[PDB]
């Protein structure tokens, strides 16, 4: 079963899909393309923004299917029986949610974490860098666990930055110092 | 007529049934679902959409394997009446159940009127 | 390509504001799909020649 759960919520869909590609060990082949067929389906207008829509009925979405299977064929059939699946549960638009679960998944089988250095401006290459190297360094990424580190620019917190990875940040901005410190001079 | 479905469910007697086409019957129509039991006539009561109506069943239920075929008969069913109505007592079906056999049609009425 | 002139081809091809399609119906009571742009407290002409007025806008169905 899988190695870690996501505790469903679509992400039942990603489990079985998980479980049942990786025996077919062919989840790396399955999200490519999945990702691939994904961007092309959402790049045609009609059905990118419809296929979300619940417009469609059960005979007109086996319908969509028959065109998606038609934008390209195998790299893992069990994701072609997830479109039936998918179309036949009449859900599509949490397709990409599925999508988004399944390559944390199929990532975490990897052992890939993913973290994130949410900031208020996008830092230096020494700063990235750094932060990786930390973030190693520590026991917090452990070993056979790789690291994606995303640096991000957002407006809303103004100045500093919070890394967050293994559900454990350590937020080290000026809006959080800021909040406290105005706190108590306003108490 | 092409407006045929399956018995999705039977819950009580109240089944639902999925035609397998976009033409549906509509709201007080009436089902003949052929069954070993005779037909039972049911009367559909909401539409669930999808084509899977959800209907009252006026002839009772059980023994229903799920997946039985109906056939759409339309509109609250037609009995059939006269003065030949005076002197039978009719079950639901309209069927003398006093048993003089079948009442002479004069005029054939749907049960839900107006 | 081939998939985008099919999915051009499946696509219902109806805009669905200011008018939409039924989806449920039973008890005089009624969900509809579109109407996207429906003034709230309006009547609303179904097209067997009933009119409904309108008291729950949820997204996409009133």
């Amino acid at each position: 079963p899988p190695p870690v759960r996501l505790f469903g919520v679509e992400g039942t869909y990603a489990t079985a899909l998980y479980q049942a590609a990786a025996k077919n060990s062919s989840i790396d082949a399955a999200f490519q393309s999945l990702q691939k067929v994904e961007s092309t389906v959402k790049k045609n207008p009609k059905l990118g923004h419809l296929l979300l829509n619940p417009a469609l009925s059960l005979k007109d979405r086996n319908s969509v299917i028959d065109a998606i299977v038609e934008t390209h064929k195998n790299l893992d059939g069990y994701v072609v029986n997830l479109l039936k699946v998918l179309s036949e549960n009449n859900r599509l638009g949490c397709f990409e949610k599925i999508a988004s679960d399944f390559g944390v998944l199929n990532d975490a089988h990897n052992g890939l974490l993913k973290g994130t250095v949410t900031s208020a401006e996008p830092l230096d290459p020494k700063s990235f860098k750094r932060i990786e190297k930390a973030l190693s360094a520590s026991k917090l990424v452990g070993q056979g666990k790789s690291l994606k580190l995303e640096n991000v620019v957002k407006p809303e917190i103004k100045g500093g930055l919070i890394v967050e990875l293994g559900d454990k940040t350590v937020d080290l901005s000026i809006s959080t110092k800021i909040q406290k410190l105005n706190k108590v001079l306003e108490d | 007529t092409p407006i045929t479905g399956k018995v999705t469910a039977v819950i009580g007697a109240i089944v639902d049934v999925h035609f397998e086409q976009s033409e549906l019957p509509a709201i007080l129509n009436a089902l003949e679902i052929k069954t070993p039991q005779g037909k039972l006539v049911l009367e559909v009561a909401q539409h669930l959409g999808e084509n899977t109506v959800r209907t009252i069943a006026m002839d009772g239920t059980e023994g229903l394997v799920r997946g039985e075929k109906v056939l759409d008969t339309g509109g609250p069913i037609s009995v059939p009446v006269g003065r030949e109505t005076l002197g039978r007592i009719i079950n639901v079906i309209g069927e003398p159940i006093d048993e003089r056999g079948p009442i002479k049609s004069k005029l054939r009425k749907p049960i839900h009127a107006d | 390509s081939i998939l985008e002139e099919r999915i051009k081809g499946v696509s219902d091809e109806a805009n669905l504001n200011e008018t939409g399609r039924v989806l449920a119906v039973g008890d005089g009571i009624a969900r509809v799909f579109g109407l996207n742009n429906i003034q709230a407290e309006e009547l609303v002409e179904f097209s067997s020649g009933v009119k409904g007025m309108a008291l729950n806008l949820e997204p996409g169905q009133v």
